[PDB]
């Protein structure tokens, strides 16, 4: 049987930003 | 609060098969919420309190690919539909609620925030109801307070030809007394 | 490739910010007034313009996302502002809500037409203008998402 | 004169 693995995540904590150029 | 979510893919599926034979991952972790996935499933764990948590119907025994090769699970609880490793290097952890508070918010793998009337200890009403397809994957995702503070575990969907109208979660005290 | 909810936006004279929701780039009125939005292959027009709510929409742009709107019914609202910081506010009316710490009117300055959120990050109005006494923001009128929807119908 | 978008804001603070 395999391990699970991380594929991606889920950020919560980010805040409001302005995109930078 | 407000409670906002963004998602980003670390991996692909062949790295995934590989890392997952191997359990070695040297990947860098960041974030509450790791998407997570086997051979056959792919779902979502949560990190509360140092520990990363999630559902035992996807992971079983399972150990995480990490970077020191496997990681064996702290904690099973196959009645309870739940599994805990320690968090990752890097992971951030949520804390339990205390507010008692009825307004919740699920937090889905597409990385949306979706509100949800508390209706008991474990279930909990959708305002608008979703596609079953839509929660698929979403298990051992966090239901979250106003605050931001975690309240419980996705588990199950309460569903009807196709449509899931409610969700069965696990509650945060019950990891307490699964930790004892 | 990251994708923005809400836009900073400017006239000749003037500069505020439009939210996406639903598809459609909403903004005030009193701001843009009949005007087109830019975009690479010139001018695109108005697809709504609503000028007893105070309210104008053109199609979403390039490099933009929708806001779902609210449907929690809470009333813990969260102004965004320009320069991305936010503000809590309680809802009073249908369309008003007070901060629970006052600024200084400058700090909202060019913000007309940012989005109200909940709990959830979901759209409860658009921000249509402060309520002031004597250079201090304590309230804020808003265009709430209902009206937005039925503007569409 | 058309109105111009300067800038773009993230809710979620999703970098690049
Ligand atoms: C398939 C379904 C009909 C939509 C079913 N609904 C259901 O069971 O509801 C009952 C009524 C309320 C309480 C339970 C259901 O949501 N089940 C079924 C399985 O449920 C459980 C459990 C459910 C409750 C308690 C313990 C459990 C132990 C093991 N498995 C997994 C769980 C499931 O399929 N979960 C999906 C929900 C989102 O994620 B999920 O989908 C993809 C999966 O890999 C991970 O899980
Ligand atoms: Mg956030
Ligand atoms: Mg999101
Ligand atoms: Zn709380
Ligand atoms: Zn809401």
């Amino acid at each position: 049987k395999g391990s699970v693995v991380i594929v991606g995540r889920i950020v919560l904590s980010g805040k409001p930003a302005i995109i930078p150029k | 609060a407000p409670i906002t979510a963004y998602a980003q893919q670390t991996r692909g599926l062949l790295g995934c098969i590989i890392t997952s034979l191997t359990g070695r991952d040297k990947n860098q972790v960041e974030g509450e919420v790791q998407i997570v996935s086997t051979a056959t499933q792919t779902f979502l764990a949560t990190c509360i309190n140092g520990v990363c948590w999630t559902v035992y119907h996807g992971a079983g025994t399972r150990t995480i690919a990490s970077p020191k090769g496997p990681v064996i699970q702290m904690y099973t609880n196959v009645d309870q539909d739940l599994v805990g490793w320690p968090a990752p290097q890097g992971s951030r952890s949520l804390t339990p609620c205390t507010c008692g508070s009825s307004d919740l918010y699920l937090v889905t793998r597409h990385a949306d925030v979706i509100p949800v009337r508390r209706r008991g200890d474990s279930r909990g009403s959708l305002l608008s109801p979703r596609p079953i397809s839509y929660l698929k994957g979403s298990a051992g995702g966090p239901l979250l307070c106003p605050a931001g503070h975690a309240v419980g575990l996705f588990r199950a969907a309460v569903c009807t030809r196709g449509v899931a109208k409610a969700v069965d979660f696990i509650p945060v005290e019950n990891l307490e007394t699964t930790m004892r």
